[PDB]
């Protein structure tokens, strides 16, 4: 019975200590895994406005070239 | 012959602090320690429940275990709470929040050595224990998981002793929580194995003398507690004053319990008095009567339901022990159904002169089948609840599996088919 006792306390220790354990890490890793999906959302948007930069660029550029050959 | 009484959680230091004023009164101690009695019949056996300590001081030997200091604060305050040894307050400061496991395995764990370090101290100073007695509720946290965790201790380092525990069953009609079943059916489990006889003080019976015998609409835990004390203080008269019948622990045990796990006794008290009642003095015939009456039992269960195994009475105060006897007599011949044919003489009656208080009292102790109806009333309400597994969540979160529901459960059913069994031989 003694045997028993002991083995109920340390379950209930075991217990709480995976449950505070495995919380902890599933925090960190939404949290993670939440900068990484925003980061990534405003990171296509950049790439999107850049691509639109490079556009301007070339339509300057198709005007130089109308221009010269007039 | 000593006894080490221990009183543990709200319940049990509530109803052991009246029992150690009672008998305080009963043999002329006063708060203070120091015996003014105008009778030395108080001192002959005084010490199988007081120490004698420096300046001719009775020290009760009592032990007062609690996981909250509330109720303890509260005794230490109270009349006689200057009585006790400060050292054998032993609390802690989370309480067990009316959890059976609180009090068994996680709170009750951490204080439970302190507590067995004083037992020890006073079983060492012992000249002869005889064993130790137990105050305490079943559906509360501290008295129920703590008290029977108490037991199974005290057990495995006194072996060789006699383990008694006044029991308080929980109700519906008096209730703290919804889990009191729980609590109550595992601490019955820890009853069954460990200890040698358990008074079963019910407080469906306690609630329902008050309301409908004493006409108390709306009793408190202090009406309920004055009967409770009235009863402690008669099964221990036998044990506190010179006699000859169940003078010691061993020889009740011998004497009302014929099957190791049939020991749970009815106690009943007579006359039924009520805080501050008025004027009359009960015929011996009078007291007898009420004495065997299911109104005047301390556990909900019709005795006319079941037969008695064996019955212990006791008289107290100046009467006649012919007429005592011719009445004891005749409540057998007129109900001997009642009684089982297979165990000659199961009836045994004892006389005191000193009354508690009253003019004359009587107070009865009886091993009857019918406490079945006991254990079915609870194992009714476990089994409503643990067939949903209701509130478990509050016993698993602790470490307790649910295996050992089913276990405790199975072990009270198997109580009352035991004591069927010998109702129908
Ligand atoms: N007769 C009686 N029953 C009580 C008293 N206090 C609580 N109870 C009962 O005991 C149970 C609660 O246990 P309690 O002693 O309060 O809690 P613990 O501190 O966990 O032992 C319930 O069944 C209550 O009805 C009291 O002073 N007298
Ligand atoms: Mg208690
Ligand atoms: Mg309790």
């Amino acid at each position: 019975k003694r045997e028993h006792e002991r083995e109920v306390i340390q379950k209930a220790i075991e217990e709480n200590n995976n449950f505070i354990k495995m919380a902890k890490e599933k925090l960190a890793q939404k949290m993670e895994s939440n900068k990484e999906n925003r980061e990534a959302h405003l990171a296509a948007m950049l790439e999107r406005l850049q691509e639109k930069d490079k556009h301007a660029e070339e339509v300057r550029k198709n005007k130089e070239l109308k221009e010269e050959a007039s | 012959r000593e006894i080490v009484h221990i009183q543990a959680g709200q319940c049990g230091n509530q109803i052991g602090a009246k029992f150690w004023e009672v008998i305080s009164d009963e043999h002329g101690i006063d708060p203070t320690g120091s015996y003014h009695g105008d009778s030395d019949l108080q001192l002959e056996r005084i010490n199988v429940y007081y120490n004698e300590a420096t300046g001719n001081k009775y020290v009760p030997r009592a032990i007062l275990v609690d996981l909250e200091p509330g109720t303890m604060d509260s005794v230490r305050s109270g009349p006689f709470g200057q009585i006790f040894r400060p050292d054998n307050f032993v609390f802690g400061q989370s309480g067990a929040g009316n959890n059976w496991a609180k009090g068994h395995y996680t709170e009750g764990a951490e204080l439970v050595d302190s507590v067995l370090d004083v037992v020890r101290k006073e079983s060492e100073s012992c000249d002869c224990l005889q064993g130790f007695q137990l105050t305490h509720s079943l559906g509360g946290g501290t008295g129920s998981g703590m008290g029977t965790l108490l037991i199974s201790k005290i057990r495995e380092e006194y072996p060789d002793r006699i383990m008694n525990t006044f029991s308080v069953m929980p109700s519906p009609k008096v209730s703290d929580t919804v889990v009191e079943p729980y609590n109550a059916t595992l601490s019955v489990h820890q009853l069954v194995e460990n200890t040698d006889e358990t008074y079963c003080i019910d407080n469906e019976a306690l609630y329902d003398i008050c309301f409908r015998t004493l006409k108390l609409t709306t009793p408190t835990y202090g009406d309920l507690n004055h009967l409770v004390s009235a009863t402690m203080s008669g099964v221990t008269t036998c044990l506190r004053f010179p006699g000859q019948l169940n003078a010691d622990l061993r020889k009740l045990a011998v004497n009302m319990v014929p099957f190791p796990r049939l020991h749970f006794f009815m106690p009943g008290f007579a006359p039924l008095t009520s805080r501050g009642s008025q004027y009359r003095a009960l015929t011996v015939p009078e007291l007898t009567q009420q004495m065997f009456d299911s109104k005047n039992m301390m556990a909900a269960c019709d005795p006319r339901h079941g037969r008695y195994l064996t019955v212990a009475a006791i008289f107290r105060g100046r009467m006649s022990m012919k007429e005592v006897d011719e009445q004891m007599l005749n409540v057998q011949n007129k109900n001997s159904s009642y009684f089982v044919e297979w165990i000659p003489n199961n009836v045994k009656t004892a006389v005191c002169d000193i009354p508690p208080g009253l003019k004359m009292s009587a107070t009865f102790i009886g091993n009857s089948t019918a406490i079945q109806e006991l254990f079915k009333r609870i194992s009714e309400q476990f089994t409503a609840m643990f067939r949903r597994k209701a509130f478990l969540h509050w016993y698993t979160g602790e470490g307790m599996d649910e295996m050992e529901f089913t276990e405790a459960e199975s072990n009270m059913n198997d109580l009352v088919s035991e004591y069927q069994q010998y109702q129908d031989a």
